[PDB]
């Protein structure tokens, strides 16, 4: 429905599917083609 | 936290002449009816 970026789809898995996922009955390794959103802080050097 | 997520374990039992069965499914059919982004699950003796 283009709502979500692939940025929001690698958050929302990262944080609501991958840990359950990551315990299911026979899963060894889980890997996430993404990363998890973090709180990026952008410095700019002329402004610090 | 229930596996890995916020939770609120419920005790209950049948009552008196029903068995567990039906008593777990009204359960289910109550759960359904709550808001959006509420889930459930059973654990403990109802798990096995």
């Amino acid at each position: 429905d283009g709502t979500m970026t692939q940025e929001d789809i690698s958050d929302y898995v990262a944080a609501n599917m991958k840990d359950a996922i990551s315990r299911t009955s026979g899963v060894g390794d889980v890997q996430l083609f993404g990363s998890q959103y973090a709180m990026r802080i952008w410095m700019n050097p002329n402004e610090l | 936290r229930y596996n890995g997520l916020p939770s609120m374990e419920i005790l209950g039992q049948a009552a008196p002449g029903k068995s567990t069965g039906e008593a777990m499914e009204l359960m289910e059919q109550l759960a359904s009816k709550l808001p959006t982004g509420v889930g459930y699950d059973w654990t403990g003796m109802s798990y096995q």
